[PDB]
């Protein structure tokens, strides 16, 4: 029975580093994102120029 | 899935072991029932019937 809590316990751990891990590559999409939201916002400036 | 391969309890464990408890309970089942029986022999012969 030990054994097996033990085995649970360390799955979960891996678990959580791993959505660690994808949380950090996601802030850098969505960061991504905004720069692109900043180009669109370039191009509408020279159209009203 | 790796990590789950290398686990204490992986498959080949169970199946071991609930292999090896199979054997002894087949052989326990045929042990009890020859108990069962020379009690209820025992018995027959107090009662007389």
């Amino acid at each position: 029975s030990m054994a097996e809590h033990d085995d649970a316990d360390e799955l979960t751990t891996l678990l959580l580093q791993q959505g660690m891990e994808l949380a950090t590559q996601s802030i850098r999409i969505q960061q991504r994102t905004v720069d692109e939201v900043d180009a669109d916002i370039a191009v509408l400036a020279e159209s009203r120029r | 899935l790796e990590l789950l391969q290398r686990k204490f309890t992986n498959k080949a464990l169970y199946s071991w072991m609930r292999g090896k408890l199979s054997a002894i309970y087949y052989q326990f089942f045929d042990l009890t029932q020859s108990f069962c029986l020379m009690a209820q022999e025992a018995l027959r012969r107090e009662l007389t019937d």
